[PDB]
This record gives structure tokens, C-alpha cells and sequence, in this order.
């Protein structure tokens, strides 16, 4: 839909859409920018992720409201409308997954980009798993696990334990273990080891890097407090 | 359980 | 788009969409319900108004963010994107106005329904006036004024001065005078007279009606405090 | 200046 707009204009409009809290537009501009075929810079990768996380986040919140009403009720209307929201959510996740597969991951050679995209791949399969119930729910869970695991393997080899991508990957993989994979002990172990290894590396950081790493470490701690 | 946000708040 | 869904199912789904904060869906369900051709009950009129006020409210907030960025900048991107949001906003207002004209107003004979729909008509022309700059900005302002004035004339003849529709109409007409018509003294006079006449009628009300009327009177007071 | 909300909050 965006093929006639310049890449740089799509990027500029995604930034304006974020400022205006127009996240559907933001996601469409960043999809158009990815489809230009060039690799994304760090800031552009964040724009793509912010846009889709906000769109899918609103869908997930709505699906949870509707699923709760449906479970309490158990005419066809609540199920029909939950199904409509669910299909829309699945379509957004499939769109993001398709961008990652065509061709962001295969062109990502640096650790920072490859880990970021594989974390995204894990996240969007995790959102598919949250609504899955059919013949492929196990398979969707394995797809999330596999993407997160490859990202973890690269991050542990190539990034320091305070790197914010590495920390956010570990946070989200721990949520996957707790909420999707029925592995609360693995979730707790991952969050604790990640927190402790980051703490031991904080001395190497500048003030601004310290603020970024400690912000994510606090999220790990908040989950550990909820889980223990 | 909270997952990661995209932006510093 | 909703022609194959039962009226009652559209109403039920609009209520679910409100609960899920899916206001675009809510508006589409209520448009489908209006297009069934039957008159709307009081609760259905509120569903229609809530849905569109939330959709247009988000558009207006985004248009204001973009218009502010554009004014500070004075490439084509900020203007182009402000124009895109503006056209979408205008389209929503035109849709609501079209529902009111085909055929909600003409079939509304009771004061409560006719005043409510004419207040809506004033509001959506007011939102058109907020973005208007062309050959018809004067004409759009007059269309808002005319709708609000007809609603005011009926409300003063047919409803008590504490009636919440009458109060909300007067509140919004006062905002029209202050923000659109460049008539701050008319805005202040209308808000003060409305407040004082409602105060003098509070003694007639039950506890629940008192709570509704005093809530709107506080909004009138909040504007008077900002304007004076 | 605030206009009317649609629902009691
Ligand atoms: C998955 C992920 C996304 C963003 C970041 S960040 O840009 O470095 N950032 C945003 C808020 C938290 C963190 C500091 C890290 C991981
Ligand atoms: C214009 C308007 C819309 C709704 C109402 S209300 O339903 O009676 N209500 C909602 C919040 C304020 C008021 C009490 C009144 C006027
Ligand atoms: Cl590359
Ligand atoms: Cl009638
Ligand atoms: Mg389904
Ligand atoms: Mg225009």
C-alpha cells in the first residue's frame, strides 16, 4: 500500500504517528519501510517493534476482556466477537512474522540486529500461543521457544550481560516459560540468573547505560516478586 | 508478569 | 457491511466492544444498527454517541498533535500526514451526520430523542469546524450553530433545567461559543444561566438524578473557572 | 474548556 512513498518519508511519518499515538498508522508506515528491502538501523528496528507491540497489545487486552466474558457465560455473539478479535490479532502476528521471514532475519548478521529480530519472532509466536487451542498449539509454542533459544544462544556469546536487548530477551523468555510453557521454575531460574549476572557487570557501565540496564533488571525483579 | 516495554517511559 | 447481522446482535456486540475499548468496532456495530431503519431507544442512542465520540476524540487528539508540529515547522510529510488524519476525521463526522440525516432526526418526535440527535449534529459540525479553513468554514460554523439552537429551543420548552441532555447540550453549545464562534461572553453567559437555573431546580430531584445533574453542573463550573 | 463525556466515569 506504501510502495509509492519514499523510505525516508515512511520513517518520518512513523515517528509522527508515534507522537500522535496512531499506532496502526505507525505499523503500516514501518511495514512499508521494511518492504523497501533495505536493512533497518537500530532506531528503525525500534520503530517497527514499538508500532506492532502497541497494535497487538491493544488486541490482546481486548481478547482477554472478551475471553473472560465468554468463560463466565459458559447466544453466539460473545464467542463470535471474541473470534473476530482473535482472527485480527492472528493476522497482525502473521504480518510481523512474515516481515521477519521476508527478509529481515536472513539479512541480519550483526548480533544486535539478529538477536532483536529473533526476540520479536519469539514474542509474536508467544502472542499466537496465548490464543491457540487447536492442532498446532504445541507447534506454535515450539516455534516461540526455538526463536527465543536461538536469540539467547547468540546473546550469551556476543553481548555483555547488561546489554538491554539481552536483558529484554531474557525477561520475555522467562515470561514465555511462566505463562505459556507451564515451566515456572525455568522462568524463575532464568530471571534470577539474568539479574545476578547483570548486577555483576553494572560496574562497567556509564551513567546512561546503567539507567537502561537497571530499568530492565527492576522488571526482572518485579516478576520474581510476583512469582515467589 | 510483565514483559518488556518498547520505550523508556 | 453489517446488513446480514441481526439488530439485537449488533447492539449486544456494541456493548461488548465498549467493554473491550474497541471503539471503532463499536461505531461500526452501531452504524449497522441505525441502518436497520428502526428508531433507537435511549440506551441505544447513548451507545451510538459514545462510540463515535471516542473515535472522533482520538482523531481530534491526533490532529492537534500533528497541527502543533506543523505550525512549529512553519519536507511535505508533516502536512501530508496531518491532512490524512484530517480527511479521516472529516469522513467520520460525515458518516455520523449522514446517519442523523438518514433518518434519525426526521423520525425523532419525542423531545428527549430529538434534542439528543440535534446536539449530536451540532457536535459533529463543531468537530468539522475545528479543522476547517476553506470556502465553507463559515458555513460549517453556521450549521453547528443552527443545530444547537434548534436543540436549545426544544429543550427549554420541553425539559426541566436539570435534565442531563439539556445540561450537556448547553455545556457543549457554550464550548462552541468560546472555542469556535469567538463569542466568549456568550459562552460565559450561557454557562452561568444554565448553572443557576439548574441549581434552583435541584430540590425536585431524587438522589440519583441529583448526582447526574450536579456532575454536569460541575463541568459548567469548571469551564467558568477557566474562562473567568 | 471541557465538553460533555458520554458515560458516567
Ligand atoms: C526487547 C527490547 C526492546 C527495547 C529495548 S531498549 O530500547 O533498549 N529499552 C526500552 C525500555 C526498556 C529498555 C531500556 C530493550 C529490549
Ligand atoms: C450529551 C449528553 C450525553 C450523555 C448524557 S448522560 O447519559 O445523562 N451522562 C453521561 C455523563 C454525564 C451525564 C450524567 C448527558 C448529555
Ligand atoms: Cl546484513
Ligand atoms: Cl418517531
Ligand atoms: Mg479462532
Ligand atoms: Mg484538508
Amino acid at each position: 500500500a506504501m510502495g509509492s512513498m519514499e523510505r525516508a518519508s515512511l520513517i518520518q511519518k512513523a515517528k509522527l504517528a508515534e507522537q500522535a499515538e496512531r499506532y496502526e498508522d505507525m505499523a503500516a508506515f514501518m511495514k512499508g519501510a521494511v518492504e523497501k528491502g533495505e536493512e533497518l538501523s537500530c532506531e528503525e528496528r525500534n520503530l517497527l517493534s514499538v508500532a506492532y507491540k502497541n497494535v497487538v497489545g491493544g488486541q490482546r487486552a481486548a481478547w482477554r476482556v472478551l475471553s473472560s466474558i465468554e468463560q463466565k457465560s459458559n447466544g453466539p455473539e460473545v464467542r463470535e466477537y471474541r473470534e473476530k478479535v482473535e482472527t485480527e490479532l492472528q493476522g497482525v502476528c502473521d504480518t510481523v512474522l512474515g516481515l521477519l521471514d521476508s527478509h529481515l532475519i536472513k539479512e541480519a548478521g550483526d548480533a544486535e540486529s539478529r538477536v532483536f529480530y529473533l526476540k520479536m519472532k519469539g514474542d509474536y509466536y508467544r502472542y499466537l500461543a496465548e490464543v491457540a487451542t487447536g492442532d498446532d498449539k504445541k507447534r506454535i509454542i515450539d516455534s516461540a521457544r526455538s526463536a527465543y533459544q536461538e536469540a539467547m544462544d547468540i546473546s550469551k556469546k556476543e553481548m555483555p550481560p547488561t546489554n538491554p536487548i539481552r536483558l529484554g530477551l531474557a525477561l520475555n523468555f522467562s515470561v514465555f516459560h511462566y505463562e505459556i510453557a507451564n515451566s515456572p521454575e525455568e522462568a524463575i531460574s532464568l530471571a534470577k540468573t539474568t539479574f545476578d549476572e547483570a548486577m555483576a557487570d553494572l560496574h562497567t557501565l556509564s551513567e546512561d547505560s546503567y539507567k537502561d540496564s537497571t530499568l530492565i533488571m527492576q522488571l526482572l525483579r518485579d516478576n520474581l516478586t510476583l512469582w515467589t | 508478569a510483565g514483559s518488556i516495554p518498547g520505550r523508556r517511559s
